[PDB]
């Protein structure tokens, strides 16, 4: 449903607890027209596993900054699609990003 | 050129009894040391009307820095970019209008703002626009109060880089409704030159202008 899956996932830590991650346009559009993209990450190999959500503002900045981050812990995120009929698309590959120390 | 011998519009430039649409020399300010070349739109709505974007065939780059945009390029009788600081000077020199022409395959449209301004340098060019009306749809009421911005100077409200990712140069929020100095024929999401309510987001117009004259005139 909504759409096929963000493409060309790409993050990159951005300051000491900050993450800089981009994405690509689904390439297919089912029905509902995307209203916006959510970023879902997660410690990788940490004991909180709390699942934390960043939606986006609008569908046309393919990008977002994760602050509050901890140095010295993997991460793993994905990115899908939410249509205006509040369903949420495929969701991207998963991307493993390690925070420096 | 005997009511205003120095014409600082193309408004001015009618009332002396220049009719027919083309190339005037404008002063600003009413100055004869700051005189202008402009195309001058004197048929629609009545006329009088400064033409400063035109997008009809492609054959110009509008993706250009921002000293380009703030100079202008083009060659006015054809594709072309007034420029950023003569914008600012003709709209400080009194209370302008904005009109936008949008026509597409045997299609036509357009959108007027009563108010339309833009800050100079120290603003980064800052936009305002409002005030509504007409067939194009309301469009860029999302644009007012932004910055301009360029693939070199990034002012946007964006993560990423609006002008470099939709290869153009705007007012850029996060991103646009509004794209006409976008790539042209470019049907691609967001790409194109885009009036959003009008033909959304994956269709590139094929005939853009925006030009400007007082208002209640
Ligand atoms: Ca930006």
């Amino acid at each position: 449903v909504c759409s096929s899956e963000p493409e060309n996932v790409q993050a990159d830590p951005e300051n000491y607890t900050s993450l800089l991650v981009t994405w690509e346009r689904p390439r297919v559009v089912y029905d509902t027209m995307i209203e916006k993209f959510a970023v879902l990450y997660q410690q990788l190999d940490g004991e909180d596993q709390t699942k934390h959500e960043f939606l986006t503002d609008g569908y046309q900045d393919l990008g977002a900054i994760l602050n509050n981050l901890l140095p010295n812990m993997s991460y793993v995120l994905q990115i899908v699609a939410i249509c205006t009929n509040g369903l949420y698309g495929k969701y991207s590959d998963q991307l493993i990003v390690d925070m420096p120390t | 050129g005997l009511l205003y011998p120095f014409p600082k519009d193309c408004s001015q430039a009618m009332l002396n009894g220049d009719t027919t649409s083309g190339l005037y020399t404008i002063y600003l300010n009413g100055d004869k040391a700051e005189a202008l070349e402009v195309f001058c739109d004197m048929t629609s709505d009545g006329g009088g009307w400064i033409v400063f974007l035109r997008r009809k065939n492609g054959r110009e780059n509008f993706y250009q820095n921002w000293k380009a945009y703030a100079a202008g390029f083009g060659d006015r009788r054809e594709e072309f970019w007034l420029g950023l600081d003569n914008l600012n000077k003709i709209t400080a020199q009194g209370q302008y209008e904005l009109r936008v022409d949008l026509r597409d395959h045997g299609e036509t449209a357009f959108a007027v703002y009563d108010k339309f301004s833009v800050g100079d340098a120290k603003t980064r060019y800052k936009l305002k626009v409002e005030g509504y009306s007409g067939t194009a749809g309301d469009s860029m009421a999302y644009h007012n109060g932004r910055s301009f911005s360029t693939f070199d100077k990034d002012t946007d409200s964006a993560i990423t880089n609006c002008a470099l990712s939709y290869k153009g140069a705007f007012w850029y929020r996060n991103c646009h409704r509004v794209n006409l100095m976008g790539r042209y024929g470019d049907n691609n999401h967001s790409q194109g030159v885009n009036w959003f309510h009008w033909k959304g987001h994956e269709h590139s117009i094929q005939f853009a202008e925006m030009k400007l004259r007082p208002s209640n005139f």
